[PDB]
C-alpha cells in the first residue's frame, strides 16, 4: 500500500516538514495529539491507537528542531525521529560531506531503515533540503549517495532550495551549490529546484500580502506537495502515482529537472470577483510571470508537461483546455513530442489552513513542465562560480576541511556538460 | 622570592574587603523547568522507606511547562509559533458524509488484502 | 552545547566586560544576587551559553579577568554587578607593565601565564562542546596590548579549531594617550594577524564622535562608551542565544567573512542610535534602520569606507520584521553605490534574523563589514612607528627587558606585507 | 562483632584523638554525660564498634591514652568531652622522653608497657570479634615516635591476624621544631615497615597550606588541623559503622591496596574543602568533588603525586548518590591522566558508597591511595639523617641509653632498601 517517507534535512527541511505535516494533519483530521476524534500513506498506527508521522527531520543545529520539540506537535512527533547534531557545517559543503557527516550517518540510516521496516510497500522517498546551507548540501549529498546503494529501485524525489539569482543569504553558497549537483545528477530520480525570489514575487503580486515570511512560502510548498500526493491519498478518475508521472517526465537519465507551477493563487477579496474555471486556471499555469523558477520557458521549448487537476473538474473541460493551449504559437514543443501531456484528475478539493493566505477554491491545478529553459540559471551560477574560483576565495576553508581542490573544477566541468546536453536537446 | 609574610596579609586585607562587600544569597530557590536529575532508592533498605512530604508548587510548574504555547501565552511571541496557532476548523468536518467528502481510506476486501500481504 | 568563555584583559577590557556582563544579565533577567526574576520562558532557554550553573538556582559568569594591577579589581568588584562574578576566576599580578608591551609580553607575563591557563582550562572542560573563546582588550596598554597576545598564541596551540574573536581597541592618532603607543600597536598586530580568526576594530575617538553628534550627550563618560560596544557584541550572539526565522552564529559569519586568512579585521555598526530630540520625530522602520546603517558617520572606527571597496557585508537583524523589506533594502543598497563594492564577489551582503528584540527596544541591527578602508589605520600607525624607530628613541625600555632589535623589523615587515597584499586586493 | 580499639600516644596523638572522639560522638549523638540524645534509629545500631556499654545507658570510648608526661592529660580531662573517657583507661608515666627516641623505646619504656598492655588486653577480651586496633601519634615525638613503636611490635606478636592502622604524623623539613627529629623518624620507619599493615602518611605542613588557600582561615589553630584529620578517620570508618549501596570495611581496603607487604604507606584526602567565600559559588555535584580531590592542593602530605605513578587509588564516598557519575568520573580520570597510573594494574581505583551523609553536610568524599610520590618523603629524611650522623652529632643522648651504633646503620639500610625496590616498581 502506497507509502512516502519524508527525509527532510536542514533548517529548510525542518520548517518545510512542519508545514507539510500541519497540512497533512488538517487534511486527515488528526488532532495535534495524533488521534482521530487515506492517512496510511503518511501516518502509521500504533498500539495506543495514535497516528505516527513517517518523517525524519535531520539537522546539525539543535535549536531548529528543539523549536518543534517544544512546539504544539511535540506529542505528535517522535523524539527518536528528530535527529540533531551539536555543531553545524556553517555553509561548508566540505564540513557537511567529510568531517561531520560520519558521526550521525549511521543513526540517520538506522532511523530510515526502521521506518522502511514499518512500511510494507514503499512508494517513494521525498527528500527536502537546500543548495545554500552546508548542512542541507553536504548531508543531503552523502545520504543520497548511501541511499542509492541501500535501495537501488526505490524512487527518491528531491525537493531543494536553489540559490536565487539576485538575492542571497550567503556568499559561500555557490561552492556548495556546484559541489552538490553531482548527487542530484547521479543519485536522484526527480528534482524540484526552487528559488525563494520567485515565490516572493508571486506572493507580493497575487496574494496582496506586502510583508510575507518563510511560513507563507512553506504554505505553498506544502500545498504543492499535497497536490502531488493527493492522487495517492484519495480517489480520482485518473489516479497518478509516482512511477507514472516520472516515466512521463524523464526522457533520458541526465534530464530530471522539471519546473513547477500552482494555480489558482488569489486572495479571498479578489477571489470574490472572478470565475475560476479550467481554461483560466490552465492559462494562469502557463504565464512566465507565475513561474516558481526565475526563467522564461518562452525562451526555451517544453518537451514534457505533467498535469494534476484537483477538485470540481470535468475531463471534457480538461480536453478543451488542452486543445486551447495546443493552439498557441507562443508555446513551443520540441519536434520529438507531438503529444507531451500527462493528465491526472483528483476529486477532493485542496483544503485550507486557518492563518494561511489562499482562499478555499473548488478547483485547482498543478503543472510540472520539463523544458530546456532551466539551463540559463545554471549558466548564471557557472559565471558566478567561475569568477569565484578565479581568485581562489574561500578555498582555504574547504582545503582545511580536507577535500581535493580538483573536485571544484570537475564539478564545474560536469555542470558545463549538463548544460551542453540541454543544448543538444534544445 | 615571594615575601609570604607580607603577601598573606595582603590576602587577609582582601578577604576582609570582600567580607565587608559580601552579601548572602537571598533564599530564592529557582530551578530550571527543563529537567532535573534523580536517583532511584533502595526499596528494602530500612532507612530508605522513610515517609517524607513532597512539594506542592513544583507539580504545578511541570503541569504548566509540559503544555503547548496557546494556553501559555495570550498573544504570540515568535514567528515559529504562528504556525498551527489556531486549530479551529471554520466549518464542521462532516467526515461521515461520503456524498461530499469522499475518502479512499482502505475499505472492504482491501483490509483483508492488507492482512494477506503481511 | 555552544558556550562562550569571556577572557578579560586590561583596564579597558575590565570596564568593557563589566558593562557587557550587566546588559546580558539584564537581558536574561539576572539580578545582582544571581537568581532569576524574569517572566518569559525564552529568557532562560540558552542561558548556559555564557553562564554556568551553581546551587540554589545560581548562574555564575564564565569570565576570566586578567590585569597586571590590583587597582582595577576593587573597582569592578565595587560595581553594582560586582559581587556577581566568581572570585576564583579573578587573576592578577602584583606589578604592572607601565604601558610597556615588552614587559607584559615577556618579563612579567611568564609568571601569570600558567595561572590563567588553568582557569580557562577548567572553564573549557566544564562545558561539553565549546564554540570558542572571547577576548576584549586594548592595543595601547601593557597587559591587554602585551600580555594579552601571549594568551591567544598559547590557546591556539591548545585549541586550534575553536573560534577566536578579539575586540581589540586600536589607539587613535588624533587623540592618543601614550607616547609608546605605536610600539605596542606595531608589536601586537603581527601577533594579531597570525593567530586570530576574526578581529573587531573599535576606536574610542569615533566613540567620542557619535555621542557628540548622534546622541548629543553633554557629558559622555566612559560608561556610555562601554555601553555601545556592549550593545554591539550583544547583537553578534543574539542569533546564537535566541532562535529566529533565519538563524546564525559565530561560525556562520566567520566562514562567510574571510575570503583569505590574512584578513580578519571588520567594522562594527549599530542601528538604533537616536538622540533625545530624534525620538519624537521618527517612524521606526527597516528602511530607517538601513539608511543610518550605511551612513559613514554612524561607524565606530576611524576609517571612511567611501575611500575603499567593501569586500563583504553582514547585517544581523534583532527583533521581528519581514525580510522582504530586509531583502529589498539590501538589494537597493547593492545597486546604487555600486562603486564601493568589489566586483569579484556578487551579493556581498550576508543577513541573519533573530526574533527576540533587545530588552527595552523593538528594532535593532548590527553591521559587520570588511572594507578596504581598514588599511587606512595600519598605514597611519606606520607613519608613527617609523617616526619612532629610526632614531632608536624609547628603545632602552624595550631593549632592557631582554629582546634584540629585529623583532621591530619583522613586525613592520609583516604589516607592510599585510597592507601590500591588502592594496592588491583593492 | 566488629570492634576497633583506639590507641592514643603522644601529645599530638592525645589532642588528635580527643577531637576525633568529639566529632564521632556528634555523629552518634552522644552528650558530654555519655547518654544517647540522638534522633534516628540508625544513629544507634553500630555504636558498639567504638563504644562500650555501661549501666544507665552510658557509653564509654574504647580507647587507651598513653603519654609519659602527666601534664597533657590534664588539658585532655579539662576538654569539652573530657569526663566522657573512663579514668582507668588513662595510663601515664612520671617523666617524659625529652624528644629522645632511645629513652622512650628502651629506657623509660619497660615500666609503662606492663600497664598499657594490661588495659588493651581487657578491652580486647571485652569484645567478641575485634577487627583490630588503631593508633594516632607523631614521628617527631619522644613517646608517639618512641614508645609507640614498641607497642605495635608487641601487639603484633599477641594479635598477628588483626589489622592495625596508624595515622602517624611525618615531620616536615620546611618547618621543624626538634634537632633529633630525623633521628627519631629514622628509628621509627624501620619499626613501621616491619610491623604495620597500613600507614596514613599525614604531614603538618600541607595542613597549614590547605587552610591558608582552600579555607582561607586567618588564624588556624591546632584544633582546625585536628578537625581536618578528624574528618579523615571518620570517612574511613563510615562504611563500617553505617550501611551503603556498596559496603566496605578496613579489610576491604587493606587487601585491595597492598600489592606487596613492604608497601603500606598511603596518601589520604577528604573532599569538601570550601572557604566561606566558596560556599556561595558552587553546585554540589559529584563531578565537583572529584575535580577538587585529584588536584594536588587538596592533599594533606608533603609530596606531589604528579612526580610519581599512582599505584593504587581508592575513593570512599559519604552520601546518597548514584554510582554512574561515580563510575564515569572514575573512568574519566583514569583515561585522562594515563601517565600517572601504572600499566601493570588496569583499573587502578576502588570505590565505595555509604548512604548516610556526614552531620551538617550533604556530600563528603575520602580518598586513600598509594603513589610513587611517597618515596620523595623518605629520601628527604635520609638527606638530613646522614648529615647529622656523619659527624656523630647529638649521639651521646642516645648512646647514654645503652644501645649500639649499629642500630642507626641497619635502620638506614632498611628504608634505603625500601626506596630502592620502591624506585624499582616505578
Ligand atoms: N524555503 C525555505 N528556505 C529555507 C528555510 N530555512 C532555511 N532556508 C534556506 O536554507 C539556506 C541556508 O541553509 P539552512 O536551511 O538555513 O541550514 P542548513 O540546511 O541546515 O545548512 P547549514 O546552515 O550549513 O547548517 C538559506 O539560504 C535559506 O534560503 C525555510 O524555512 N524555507
Ligand atoms: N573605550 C574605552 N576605553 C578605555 C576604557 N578604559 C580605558 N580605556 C582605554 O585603555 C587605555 C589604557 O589601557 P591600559 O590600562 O594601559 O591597558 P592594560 O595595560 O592592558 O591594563 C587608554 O588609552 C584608554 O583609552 C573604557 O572604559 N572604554
Ligand atoms: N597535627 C597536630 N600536630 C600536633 C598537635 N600537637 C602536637 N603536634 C605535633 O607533635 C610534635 C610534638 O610531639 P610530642 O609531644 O613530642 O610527642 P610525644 O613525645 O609522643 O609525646 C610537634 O612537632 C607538633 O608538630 C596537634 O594538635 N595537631
Ligand atoms: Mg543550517
Amino acid at each position: 500500500m502506497r507509502e512516502c517517507i519524508s527525509i527532510h534535512v536542514g533548517q529548510a527541511g525542518v520548517q518545510i516538514g512542519n508545514a507539510c505535516w500541519e497540512l497533512y494533519c488538517l487534511e486527515h483530521g488528526i488532532q495535534p495529539d495524533g488521534q482521530m476524534p487515506s492517512f496510511n500513506t503518511f501516518f502509521s498506527e500504533t498500539g495506543a491507537g495514535k497516528h505516527v508521522p513517517r518523517a525524519v527531520f535531520v539537522d546539525l543545529e539543535p535549536t531548529v528542531v528543539d523549536e518543534v520539540r517544544t512546539g504544539t506537535y511535540r506529542q505528535l512527533f517522535h523524539p527518536e525521529q528528530l535527529i540533531t547534531g551539536k555543531e553545524d557545517a556553517a555553509n561548508n559543503y566540505a564540513r557537511g560531506h567529510y568531517t561531520i557527516g560520519k558521526e550521525i550517518v549511521d543513526l540517520v540510516l538506522d532511523r530510515i531503515r526502521k521506518l522502511a521496516d514499518l512500511c510494507t510497500g514503499l512508494q517513494g522517498f521525498l527528500i527536502f533540503h537546500s543548495f545554500g546551507g552546508g548542512t542541507g548540501s553536504g548531508f543531503a549529498s552523502l545520504l543520497m549517495e548511501r541511499l542509492s546503494v541501500d535501495y537501488g529501485k526505490k524512487s527518491k524525489l528531491e525537493f531543494a532550495i536553489y540559490p536565487a539569482p539576485q538575492v542571497s543569504t550567503a556568499v559561500v553558497e555557490p561552492y556548495n551549490s556546484i559541489l552538490t549537483t553531482h548527487t542530484t545528477l547521479e543519485h536522484s530520480d526527480c528534482a524540484f529546484m526552487v528559488d525563494n525570489e520567485a515565490i516572493y514575487d508571486i506572493c507580493r503580486r497575487n496574494l496582496d500580502i506586502e510583508r510575507p515570511t518563510y511560513t507563507n512560502l512553506n504554505r505553498l510548498i506544502g500545498q504543492i506537495v499535497s497536490s502531488i500526493t493527493a492522487s495517492l491519498r484519495f480517489d480520482g478518475a485518473l489516479n497518478v502515482d509516482l512511477t507514472e508521472f516520472q516515466t512521463n517526465l524523464v526522457p533520458y537519465p541526465r534530464i530530471h529537472f522539471p519546473l513547477a507551477t500552482y494555480a489558482p493563487v488569489i486572495s479571498a477579496e479578489k477571489a470574490y470577483h472572478e470565475q475560476l474555471s479550467v481554461a483560466e486556471i490552465t492559462n494562469a499555469c502557463f504565464e512566465p510571470a507565475n513561474q516558481m523558477v526565475k526563467c522564461d520557458p518562452r525562451h526555451g521549448k517544453y518537451m514534457a508537461c505533467c498535469m494534476l487537476y484537483r477538485g470540481d473538474v470535468v475531463p471534457k473541460d480538461v480536453n478543451a483546455a488542452i486543445a486551447t493551449i495546443k493552439t498557441k504559437r507562443t508555446i513551443q514543443f520540441v519536434d520529438w513530442c507531438p503529444t507531451g501531456f500527462k493528465v491526472g484528475i483528483n476529486y477532493q478539493p485542496p483544503t485550507v489552513v486557518p492563518g494561511g493566505d489562499l482562499a478555499k477554491v473548488q478547483r485547482a491545478v498543478c503543472m510540472l513542465s520539463n523544458t530546456t529553459a532551466i539551463a540559463e540559471a545554471w549558466a548564471r551560477l557557472d559565471h558566478k562560480f567561475d569568477l569565484m574560483y578565479a581568485k581562489r576565495a574561500f578555498v582555504h576553508w574547504y582545503v582545511g576541511e580536507g577535500m581535493e581542490e580538483g573536485e571544484f573544477s570537475e564539478a564545474r566541468e560536469d555542470l558545463a556538460a549538463l548544460e551542453k546536453d540541454y543544448e543538444e536537446v534544445g | 622570592n615571594q615575601d609570604e609574610v607580607h603577601q598573606n596579609q595582603i590576602l587577609r586585607e582582601l578577604f576582609l574587603k570582600e567580607l565587608r562587600a559580601q552579601k548572602l544569597y537571598t533564599q530564592y530557590h529557582v530551578n530550571p523547568l527543563r529537567k532535573v536529575h534523580t536517583i532511584t532508592r533502595k526499596p528494602m533498605s530500612w532507612h530508605d522507606n522513610l515517609e517524607e512530604p513532597e512539594d506542592a508548587k513544583f507539580l504545578n510548574l511541570i503541569h504548566h511547562a509540559a503544555q503547548g504555547p496557546k494556553k501559555k501565552y495570550s498573544e504570540t511571541q515568535t514567528e515559529a509559533q504562528e504556525i498551527g496557532w489556531d486549530p479551529n476548523p471554520l466549518i464542521n468536518p462532516d467526515r461521515q458524509d461520503h456524498r461530499l467528502n469522499h475518502f479512499r481510506v482502505y475499505h472492504d476486501i482491501t483490509l483483508y488484502k492488507a492482512k494477506l500481504w503481511s | 552545547m555552544r558556550e562562550i568563555v569571556h577572557l578579560q584583559a586590561g583596564q579597558c577590557g575590565n570596564q568593557i566586560g563589566a558593562k557587557f556582563w550587566e546588559v546580558i544579565s539584564d537581558e536574561h533577567g539576572i539580578d545582582p544576587t544571581g537568581t532569576y526574576h524574569g517572566d518569559s520562558d525564552l529568557q532562560l532557554e540558552r542561558i548556559n551559553v555564557y553562564y554556568n550553573e551553581a546551587t540554589g538556582g545560581k548562574y555564575v559568569p564564565r569570565a576570566v579577568l586578567v590585569d597586571l594591577e590590583p587597582g582595577t579589581m576593587d573597582s569592578v568588584r565595587s560595581g553594582p554587578f560586582g559581587q556577581i562574578f566568581r572570585p576564583d576566576n579573578f587573576v592578577f599580578g602584583q606589578s604592572g607593565a607601565g604601558n610597556n608591551w615588552a614587559k607584559g609580553h615577556y618579563t612579567e607575563g611568564a609568571e601569570l601565564v600558567d595561572s590563567v591557563l588553568d582557569v580557562v582550562r577548567k572553564e573549557a572542560e566544564s562545558c561539553d562542546c565549546l564554540q570558542g573563546f572571547q577576548l576584549t582588550h586594548s592595543l595601547g596598554g601593557g597587559t591587554g596590548s602585551g600580555m594579552g597576545t601571549l594568551l591567544i598564541s598559547k590557546i591556539r596551540e591548545e585549541y586550534p579549531d575553536r573560534i577566536m574573536n578579539t575586540f581589540s581597541v586600536v589607539p587613535s592618532p588624533k587623540v592618543s594617550d601614550t607616547v609608546v603607543e605605536p610600539y605596542n600597536a606595531t608589536l601586537s598586530v603581527h601577533q594579531l594577524v597570525e593567530n586570530t580568526d576574526e578581529t573587531y576594530c573599535i576606536d574610542n575617538e569615533a566613540l567620542y564622535d557619535i555621542c557628540f553628534r548622534t546622541l548629543k550627550l553633554t557629558t559622555p563618560t566612559y560608561g556610555d562608551l562601554n555601553h555601545l560596544v556592549s550593545a554591539t557584541m550583544s547583537g553578534v550572539t543574539t542569533c546564537l542565544r535566541f532562535p529566529g526565522q533565519l538563524n546564525a552564529d559565530l561560525r556562520k559569519l566567520a566562514v562567510n567573512m574571510v575570503p583569505f586568512p590574512r584578513l580578519h579585521f571588520f567594522m562594527p555598526g549599530f542601528a538604533p542610535l537616536t538622540s533625545r530630540g530624534s525620538q519624537q520625530y521618527r517612524a521606526l522602520t527597516v528602511p530607517e534602520l538601513t539608511q543610518q546603517m550605511f551612513d559613514a558617520k554612524n561607524m565606530m572606527a576611524a576609517c571612511d569606507p567611501r575611500h575603499g571597496r567593501y569586500l563583504t557585508v553582514a547585517a544581523v537583524f534583532r527583533g521581528r520584521m519581514s525580510m522582504k523589506e530586509v531583502d529589498e533594502q539590501m538589494l537597493n543598497v547593492q545597486n546604487k553605490n555600486s562603486s564601493y563594492f568589489v566586483e569579484w564577489i556578487p551579493n556581498n551582503v550576508k543577513t541573519a534574523v533573530c526574533d527576540i528584540p533587545p530588552r527595552g527596544l523593538k528594532m535593532s541591527a548590527t553591521f559587520i563589514g570588511n572594507s578596504t578602508a581598514i588599511q587606512e589605520l595600519f598605514k597611519r600607525i606606520s607613519e608613527q612607528f617609523t617616526a619612532m624607530f629610526r632614531r632608536k628613541a624609547f628603545l632602552h625600555w624595550y631593549t632592557g627587558e631582554g629582546m634584540d632589535e629585529m623583532e621591530f623589523t619583522e613586525a613592520e615587515s609583516n604589516m607592510n606585507d599585510l597592507v601590500s597584499e591588502y592594496q592588491q586586493y583593492q
